[PDB]
């Protein structure tokens, strides 16, 4: 599957969003393929083996 | 009505082998209300007597 | 009329004319340079590109 | 062995210098042939030629046409070049019309040997037959030599024309609706038994089939007809042994698409004919069967 | 009983062979003649006793 | 995520994380040569008009 | 038309995870058949899946694997699959897929997959609920002993109570050809299995009414005179004398 924590790591570009109904509805409603969603820190970012 | 005949005389019409099988298999109702309307013993009797 | 009745459903094709209307970049399509496969048919060469 | 020499691209012939070219110009002898350039040096197709007496060259001069060779006997005539449409007058698929009506054309001793020859033998029609491919540039003399293709595509020298295989129409049939995009194509002799004689009637199968088994097993259903009755004259008669009902071999393939009818015209005489165009010949052989 | 049924409803003996059969149990052959003359088009119902 | 109120719970942050992908989708397209075609491209006979 | 083709080249549209498209480059020169045999070809019409049925019989796809376009895969990259079409007479090179092992000289046969029971392949390039099924090659005495195994169940079927039929079928399966054993994926009985037992009838019966007087008879003039191993178990199966 999708190799997440590179992501959160890995400098993004950054982009002006547009979705109709709130992101979490289109994660919710699985609009996209592949997607997570953690509401903390989750400390998976900072472990890099 | 006349036009329909091709398909209301149809053997698969007249035929329910096909409806016994998924009437059994599910088999009785588990409710308890539908219990009252479980039970009947035909029974066959001679009618000698 | 016997003691049953009907309730007969039909599909109906229309031929339609369809307006599409799609946003600037909304898909980038990669491409690569076309092939060119060759065969003998003792009496023609077919290619495919 | 250098690793540049497994490296190198192969070689086609035309790229090289034809073989007498090539002493030619080692030697500078000039002849007056033209062997600047060889005729038929690139045919797939493999070929015999057969002498065909000209008692026998009615409706072949149209390149396309079965040959069959028939042994019958007699040391001096070993055998015989039938074609496809001269067998005709003895099956019974025919129409009466047709079979009357070609059979005016075949009016020569030679021909007639044919029937003759047919009618002699106790033992099945099958087994005589050898198919050996199709017509193509008739000799057309007092004695044809006639070129037959063993194998290859059909087609002019210098590949200008694609000749087409020619079937005619009461001999062609179809098993199926949906006609695939290729279709083999097989000779099919079928034996419906009788009494005085076990009379053939031939037929010409295109079918998208190619396995064995699946192509007998739809075969039996148009032939459960003559099927039955060769089990019947089984239990009629014994210490009768007749053998097999059909016999299917497998003739060649089309493409399907080019199906279509057409009709010869030879001594202004029209013949309705299924026509094969680009019909490739690959022989097999008469495969036994209930 | 069939051949009543059959005479009566307007269809009769569609009988095949039964290595036709096996075909139709999965490529469905087409098995209806068209009109001599459509003058309107395609056409279908259903039935729902 | 909006402060909240005195006697209502807060909102905790929210990380989403999506991810698209490409869809394949090639073409073809057949032209045949004559073996006649080619023949008179390449050799040449007696040159005559 | 345009005549059918050598070389035909299959796209998949669902993602393929970078393991899987790793399982085909291992798959490279295998037997897939298609049915189509057109030059650019869905993945969907890939191999044997598409004839599963609600039926799960397994004579049904013995004989609609017998039609499919046999070919061998070629130059799998990511984006493409190469499939060719073998020529008659020429050599390929044939992947062993099947457990069974190949012995020097021997014919191969085109049968689907008996699955060995209690275990299964993981890697099935399953995606999107569309399955890889290919079919097995096997050796020819394989292939003879599977088809006699099913036809032997098709004619014990008919008049035997069916619980004999389930202690038959329990033990028809199972074969162990070269040590290994494999299992007939739910063989059932069918028409496809009854019109092959209709003409096996029929073929055997028309056999009973050719043997000669000699010919039913020189078993019983052999072992009247002669005795060995082979003439002990065919004194057994010819029931009484």
């Amino acid at each position: 599957m999708e190799n997440w924590s590179a992501l959160e790591l890995l400098p993004k570009v950054g982009i002006p969003t547009d979705f109709l109904t709130h992101v979490k509805t289109s994660a919710g409603e699985e609009m996209f393929e592949a997607l997570r969603i953690y509401y903390g820190d989750d400390p998976e970012r900072y472990n890099i083996h | 009505f006349v036009d329909a005949l091709k398909t209301l005389c149809h053997p698969v019409l007249h035929e329910p082998a096909p409806c016994l099988q998924t009437f059994t298999e599910r088999g009785p109702p588990s409710e308890p209300a539908m219990q009252r309307l479980l039970e009947c013993r035909f029974q066959q009797e001679p009618m000698g007597g | 009329h016997p003691g049953f009745a009907l309730t007969a459903v039909r599909t109906d094709t229309f031929e339609v004319d369809m307006l599409l209307y799609s946003g600037k970049s909304c898909t980038s399509v990669i491409i690569n340079n076309p092939i060119v496969t060759k065969e003998e048919r003792d009496i023609s060469t077919t290619y495919h590109v | 062995m250098d690793a540049r020499a497994v490296a190198k691209r192969p070689r086609d012939p035309a790229d090289e210098d034809n073989e007498l070219v090539t002493a030619l110009k080692a030697k500078r002898e000039v002849n007056t042939i033209s062997v600047r350039y060889l005729y038929h040096a690139d045919h797939q197709a493999l070929t015999a030629r057969f002498f065909v007496p000209e008692g026998l060259v009615e409706f072949e001069a149209q390149p396309g046409a079965l040959l069959i060779r028939m042994e019958t006997g007699c040391d001096s005539p070993r055998h015989l070049y039938i074609s496809l449409y001269l067998l005709g007058i003895r099956a019974s698929n025919v129409s009466a019309s047709t079979r009357c009506l070609l059979e005016s054309v075949y009016t020569a001793s030679a021909a007639r040997a044919a029937l003759q020859w047919l009618d002699l033998g106790p033992h099945l029609l099958h087994r005589r037959l050898e198919t050996l491919g199709c017509v193509k540039t008739v000799s057309l003399g007092i004695t044809s030599l006639l070129t037959c293709v063993m194998r290859g595509y059909l087609y002019n020298t210098l590949k200008t024309e694609v000749f087409a295989l020619m079937i005619p129409k009461d001999m062609y049939l179809t098993w199926e609706e949906t006609r695939g995009r290729l279709q083999y194509v097989y000779l099919i002799i079928v034996y419906d038994y009788d009494g005085p004689e076990t009379r053939p009637g031939i037929y010409v199968l295109t079918s998208s089939i190619a396995h064995w088994q699946t192509l007998v097993d739809v075969a039996r259903g148009k032939f459960a007809r003559e099927r039955c009755s060769f089990v019947n004259r089984r239990i009629t008669r014994p210490r009768q042994i007749p053998l097999c009902t059909g016999v299917i071999q497998k003739l060649g393939w089309c493409l399907a698409d080019d199906i279509h009818t057409s009709f010869l015209v030879h001594k202004e005489l029209k013949l309705s004919v299924v026509r094969l165009d680009n019909f490739s010949v690959e022989l097999g052989d008469f495969r036994e069967f209930v | 009983v069939d051949r009543w049924i059959r005479h009566a409803a307007g269809v009769e003996r569609p009988q095949l062979l039964d290595t036709e059969t096996i075909s139709m149990l999965t490529f469905g052959s087409m098995s209806e003649r068209n009109a001599a003359a459509t003058v309107h088009g395609q056409k279908a119902a259903c039935e729902l006793i | 995520r909006v402060a909240s109120g005195a006697g209502l719970p807060t909102s905790r942050q929210t990380t989403i994380m999506v991810t698209k992908y490409s869809e394949k989708s090639p073409i073809t397209i057949p032209f045949e040569l004559s073996a006649a075609c080619l023949t008179y491209l390449r050799e040449t006979f007696e040159g005559t008009i | 038309m345009a005549a059918m083709e050598a070389n035909i080249f299959c796209t998949f549209d669902h993602k393929l995870s970078i393991a899987d498209v790793g399982k085909l480059t291992k798959l490279v020169a295998a037997v897939v058949p298609i049915p189509q045999r057109l030059h650019l070809i869905k993945h969907y019409q890939l191999g044997l899946h598409q004839f599963v049925d609600h039926t799960r019989g397994y004579v049904r796809l013995r004989g609609l694997l017998r039609n499919m376009t046999l070919t061998l895969m070629r130059r799998v990259e990511g984006n493409q699959i190469l499939l060719h079409v073998p020529t008659h007479g020429l050599l390929y090179t044939v992947l062993n897929t099947g457990p069974v092992t190949w012995e020097k000289g021997d014919a191969l046969c085109v049968l689907p997959p008996l699955f060995h029971g209690p275990l299964a392949r993981e890697n099935l390039l399953t995606l999107g609920q569309w399955e890889l099924v290919l079919p097995w090659i096997v050796p020819m005495p394989l292939a003879l002993e599977i088809n006699q195994r099913l036809l032997i169940m098709g004619l014990f079927s008919l008049d035997r109570s069916y619980e004999e039929v389930k202690a038959a079928v329990q033990q028809l399966q199972t074969i162990t050809f070269r040590d290994a054993t494999f299992t007939i994926p739910d063989p059932v009985i069918d028409q496809h299995l009854l019109i092959d037992m209709k003409t096996a009838c029929l073929s055997m019966s028309m056999v009973a009414n050719l043997a000669s007087e000699l010919t039913m008879t020189y078993v019983r003039k052999l072992a009247l005179e002669d005795s060995s191993m082979l003439l002990v178990k065919c004194q057994e199966l010819l029931m009484r004398l």
